[PDB]
């Protein structure tokens, strides 16, 4: 404890009464000469001691500072994803314990807890002639973390499995688990620092915090304090110049990273280090999003003009994939929008996302891997995927990341619905090449192909179905009518039933020459050709024909409404989209005189058919809860409309504020 | 690879009577507040005629890494006072606060001084007759 | 956070906790002094009881033994003239001034009259407050307060009493009629700094042709020092905000003298109002919005020109930022 030596490299002294040993070091550094007068043994010594802190990071004394460029940089395979080399090198040979060491974090990483587990057991043995403290302590306390996560994921694959996958696999077999229980009994990780030699506890003090409550003990406390800083300094309005309280947090995130990985310690990869780093890294992105819209001070702006520190890289991009699930990245980005924070180094990034696409391609080769790898890599490549929308990428390596999510990417957790929302995102911050639509255009052919054996229902989490893909394809490149999908359209008998129903659905990109036998068994019904066909086009009007077919429905509904009008009860039919048509009527898209007639069965259908006769004192806001474009439009071509519509928005504002009233105002209404 | 980029900023804090300089340390932060206060203040129509436009402003500023002049360390150790304080930011600029207080308050660490807590804070101090709390001067990029 | 909206209880025992800390206080500070070892580790707790006393709701006693221990026996070291208006001001408003208390803050009052009879003592303030802000909190409760021994003061003054004159000055609302006249009689409207106190203390209500003289003067010499600056970096930052006020009183019309377009590019506030038509429109700091009283507010949104950019300016600052002014003032006053 003599000296403070500061994240960014930089020693102070603490006490030091005697000679100071640590300022004479840096002198001899600094000068060439001085370290001349040394002896030779002294000299190479010296030349050892410059290396481990030059690779360490210490800089030199805090006076003598100046500008500092703090780097880092994170030299291992597990850490970047390099799962091909960490294969080559576990099937290699070992050379000493060194290597094994390695190998079995490399197996941990992998998934092969059991052959990491044994590698273990074998280095505790192979470490006594050695007499290195350093292995055997390491190893033992590895050894200790992959028996806890073996134990921990029993619990959940024998617990939730019956669900999860129904297959309920179980990776472990009960004598391996019998005999980890039988050896790690009674192990008791507190009494292992104590147990080991005088020396050991002294030259190595500082390895105790592993086997230990300690593990992110005082660093969870102390990142509590930062985080409350770095708030208050956002909201009073206040500049930091030199080391900040949040570059602090970023400086000290990365040590503990780099610790952990380069020391191949399993311990990463556990829940006290996962809300670490989920934490730092939300501190991270919130004060960046803040920077960037930060208030012009009256001396503020000409006394700090950078104030910037910060700017997300690639080794952010690796930390927020991998440590943030896809929930988590959900709140954020409607809170935080990173699309202005842009991500630098986009280079790696992309041999990054090219990686997980390879990965995520050659699993799916035998597709019955180690489960406990799919299950920790599933996660991490379902989120880069999530966030490649907010970097660039480019051709080449983008068809290949649309090839691997539209193709054979694992549909009991990217099903079609969230699928479509990843290739939408993904397409977002690039243009769509041609070749991204082909590959589209082929997944299209193949998921048609798919539903031709009986059904094959598009069962979605979201309400997206393989219709939105081609909608998506013709709401960005109305062009895509290729030949190929239309051979299977009129060259095929209009009988499936199935097929048939597709190609209703997908109809935009359908020409008439696939209508003759597509159209012709489908038929014209209430609404429900209005529902598809119209839906999607191909008349796109309410033409004479559709003049007397509106009538049908506009009756029905109004005897259903009726029914319960004339006595009262719930039995009003369900069908609400009488409404739409209501809703129809404002937006220019019902121009009939019987419409009149229907006012006063529904509170919104003479709210919408009457633009300015209607009583807007009756107006509610739960009208405008499920909205879109053209109807935001048309209040602002309506000002008696916008009139009611400002005030009930800004009654909510004050009464039910949450999030989205000043979200449909904002847009709008000026 | 991440690289972090941190600038530095050197403050000199002495008398006033003289330039005997007391101490030089960094630059931690600086909290520049102007606003009003609550409705005692200003109630009811009152002024009607004329506006009064209420400015209450506070500039703070916090201290790490300060040593004490050897020579002032002598003079006042062997046995009401108005201060100052000069920026030396980087482009650079001359931040000079006139009549600044030093405010602080003693910690005690049980880690024998785990930090040392050397953060030492400074008040501009209004007058009624003075007005320039921050003179900035701008110099050669 | 929002504190008020915490509810306490045992307001009892917090009460008798912060009489305690008063009589300690005063204790200490009426003898010859306290312990420095002590001191060190018992004003930092004191102070943040006093502080956080806000919430409390104290006796009247109790008050007045806490408010007699916060003026008198606090040292000056800690709390300056004006953080211990802004603590007091607490304690006040979230009472009703049992007017125990009113008759100590006029004690305050005449112990810094006494204070005033040396030259080269003057009050220094961190916030911008100083006895005026007293004098005007003791009106805000009680309206006419006819003080007895300031008037008794007041009538003791000479030609050779300037500091001692203007501190009285500044309180001319506590004075009685003879103590007005006899002080009026000792000094008039004279520059700048009196033309604000006099506007403050509720004298001037019009602007004659010698203010709007004086004004000019001022402006006139200020442009000249800018100027003079100008040749080098120096840029000062003054603490007193006389260019805003001059230009509210155009914007509001509360002069008549167009002579005040011609020093435009002096400050950007000002032609923010002088000339807000040509005013540069991002150089306008949206924090000006914050301070202007509520009728500036309304006669600012009244003008449609100004009202183009401001709404744009103050919709920038609520989407991207989160504060409640922003958007109160947005969809109150604004749009």
């Amino acid at each position: 404890y003599d000296y403070h030596f500061e994240v960014n490299g930089t020693v102070v002294r603490h006490k030091n009464k005697g000679f100071g040993y640590m300022e004479r070091f840096f002198e001899l550094k600094e000068s060439c000469d001085e370290r001349s007068k040394l002896s030779k043994k002294q000299y190479e010594r010296f030349n050892a001691l410059f290396n481990f802190f030059e690779k360490n990071g210490v800089i030199c004394m805090a006076k003598d500072a100046g500008t500092l460029n703090t780097s880092i940089e994170i030299n291992s395979l597990a850490y970047h994803g390099k799962y091909d080399v960490m294969k080559k090198f576990i099937e290699e040979q070992s050379v000493s314990i060194e290597d094994d060491y390695k190998k079995a974090f490399f197996l941990a990483c992998l998934g092969r807890w059991e052959e990491s587990y044994d590698l273990y057991s074998n280095i505790i043995l192979n470490s006594i002639d050695e007499s290195n403290g350093c292995v055997y302590y390491l190893s033992q306390i590895n050894r200790y973390r992959i028996y806890q996560s073996i134990t921990q994921a029993v619990t959940q694959f024998n617990g939730l499995g019956l669900l999860t996958f129904g297959r309920h696999y179980k990776p472990f077999t009960d004598e391996f688990l019998a005999r980890i229980e039988r050896e790690m009994t009674n192990f008791n990780i507190d009494d292992l620092f104590n147990g080991m030699p005088f020396e050991f506890q002294k030259k190595y003090k500082i390895l105790e915090f592993l086997s230990d409550n300690q593990f992110l003990y005082d660093d969870t406390v102390k990142l509590f304090e930062l985080t409350n800083k770095v708030r208050s300094e956002m909201s009073e309005g206040s500049y930091s110049f030199g080391m900040s309280s949040d570059i602090v947090v970023l400086l000290r995130l990365y040590d503990n990273l780099r610790f952990l990985y380069e020391n191949c310690l399993w311990s990463v990869s556990f829940h006290e280090f996962h809300q670490y780093i989920r934490n730092s890294m939300s501190l991270l992105i919130e004060k960046a999003e803040y920077e960037r819209t930060r208030d012009i001070d009256e001396l503020g702006f000409s006394f700090f003009g950078k104030k910037s520190g910060f700017f997300m890289e690639y080794y952010d991009f690796v930390n927020i994939s991998r440590h943030f699930k896809i929930d988590d990245i959900k709140n954020l980005e409607r809170s935080c929008s990173i699309d202005k924070i842009r991500f630098g180094e986009q280079e790696k990034i992309e041999e990054y996302l090219v990686g997980i696409a390879e990965e995520i391609t050659k699993q799916f080769s035998a597709n019955g891997m180690n489960v406990v790898f799919y299950t920790q890599f599933i996660s991490e490549a379902k989120a880069a995927l999530y966030f490649a929308k907010y970097v660039k990428l480019s051709e080449e390596g983008l068809g290949k990341i649309v090839k691997a999510l539209l193709f054979y990417f694992p549909e009991r957790d990217l099903d079609i619905g969230k699928r479509y929302v990843w290739l939408e995102r993904l397409t977002k911050c690039n243009e769509l090449p041609k070749s991204i639509i082909s590959i589209i255009d082929d997944f299209l052919v193949l998921q048609a192909e798919k539903h031709i054996d009986q059904n094959y229902s598009e069962v979605s989490s979201n309400g997206l179905y393989s219709r939105d893909y081609g909608a998506l394809i013709k709401h960005f490149e109305k062009n895509f009518i290729s030949k190929r999908l239309s051979e299977i359209t009129l060259c095929l008998t209009q009988d499936k039933q199935k097929q048939i129903d597709f190609l209703f659905k997908l109809l935009p990109l359908l020409s008439t020459n696939a209508k003759s036998h597509l159209l012709s068994f489908k038929s014209v019904e209430n609404i429900n050709d209005l529902m598809n066909g119209i839906r999607i086009g191909l008349i796109d009007e309410f033409t004479p024909e559709h003049e007397e077919l509106i009538i049908e429905y506009l009756e029905t509904r109004k005897v259903n409404y009726i029914v319960e009008k004339e006595k009262g009860i719930q039995t009003f039919s369900s069908n609400d989209y009488m409404s739409t048509f209501g809703i129809w009527y404002f937006l220019e898209e019902i121009n009939n005189s019987k419409m009149e007639e229907f006012i006063g069965m529904d509170d919104q259908y003479d709210f919408f058919v009457d633009p300015e006769n209607f009583d807007y004192k009756k107006f509610i806001p739960s009208w405008l809860k499920n909205y879109n474009d053209k109807l935001l439009g048309k209040i602002a071509g309506n000002k008696h409309m916008k009139h009611h519509v400002i005030e009930v928005l800004k009654e909510r504002v004050k009464n039910s504020n949450d999030k989205r009233y000043l979200e449909i105002l904002m847009n709008y209404f000026i | 690879m991440k690289t972090v980029i941190q600038d530095t900023a050197d403050v000199y804090f002495k008398r006033k009577s003289d330039g005997k300089l007391v101490f030089t340390a960094e630059a931690q932060t600086a909290s520049f507040s102007q606003a009003i206060s609550e409705e005692k203040l200003r109630g009811g129509i009152g002024n009607k005629p004329l506006y009064i436009l209420k400015s209450e402003k506070e500039i703070n500023l916090t201290v790490k890494n300060a040593f004490f002049d050897l020579e002032w360390l002598a003079m006042t150790q062997g046995e009401s006072e108005r201060y100052e304080v000069e920026y030396r930011t980087i482009s650079d600029i001359y931040i000079q606060f006139p009549n600044v207080s030093p405010s602080g308050e003693f910690e005690m660490s049980l880690e024998n001084g785990n930090a040392l807590a050397p953060e030492i804070k400074f008040e501009a101090l209004a007058d009624t007759d003075t007005d320039e709390m921050a003179v900035v001067i701008e110099a050669s990029r």
